């Protein structure tokens, strides 16, 4: 499986490792694929690059 | 965040819905994102259309 | 620019063609891009396979 | 619906706001979904990262 | 690297697998990535869903 | 056709130019489309943003 996550810059390495652990677990549960099988990429951007609920986002402050 | 999950065809519709629920939950738990700003797309592909770690027919290239 | 649009199934070919034209136009009028370098991909999904704002379809 | 735009880094915030306004409007009209239901992300890169008409691009320089 | 290829529907299963093989091969030769860290996804689209250089099918 | 490649920062312009030449060639061959009709984008990120064989990657060192 391949997973991508687009989100604002600013998350810590700790938060990113927690995110990948959670996502790999849920994909493995659903598909039967082992974590070694399950590629993940985070694509980061400035706040102005994201529009949610009709509005551009501020930069993410940790 | 916008999470796109590329997986092989085969899951039941109910299991697809549980997967999306699960993705929302672990994203919220890990990075704190309000479920209201979490967007998820499940994309299903023929196994033949996917290569993980260079494998084709289950064997590395 | 390359614009990818993920939408629910159901649009006719003609409505899809119009959407692509409208995306090209909006892009040209917003950032100045020559239509001849604007690329657009429409990707259609089942509603069951999409969640916006954490919503579970149904 | 979800929309993404890959383009070179260097556009202004105002340009990004124009682009989002236009795209949300057109997608809303096509899908019958309110603007609030349409997620949009711009993904920025260097010029060398983009190959258009078989040639790599220079970095984008605002004017130009 | 994770390489996603968006192409028109029409190719046979064997031809798609050969294309994935060639993508792996060119990635390995050009940037030196071990095939074991190259991931490829081939995604197929109706022609009416794709526009290159502002062209309408 | 449209091609994307997600990978870590650090590849040289020369490497990117070899990569695009090769990908355009193989996609042209398979689809019958001229190279000029094949858009390609490389999307770069930090090492922490990539999980390969179940582990987050270090920042790339050429």
């Amino acid at each position: 499986p391949m997973i991508s996550c687009d989100m604002r810059y600013g998350r810590t390495d700790e938060q990113k490792r927690a995110l990948s652990a959670g996502l790999l677990r849920v994909i493995s549960e659903a598909t039967g694929e082992p974590r070694e099988n399950i590629f993940f990429v985070i694509r980061e951007g400035s706040g102005i690059n994201f529009v949610e609920h009709g509005e551009h986002l501020p930069d993410y402050v940790p | 965040p916008f999470i796109e999950c590329h997986i092989a065809t085969g899951l039941s519709v109910a299991r697809k819905q549980q997967l999306i629920r699960d993705v929302i939950d672990v994203t919220n738990k890990s990075i704190g994102s309000d479920p209201k700003i979490i967007n998820v797309l499940l994309v299903e592909h023929a196994e033949a259309n996917m290569s993980i770690s260079g494998r084709i027919h289950g064997e590395a290239a």
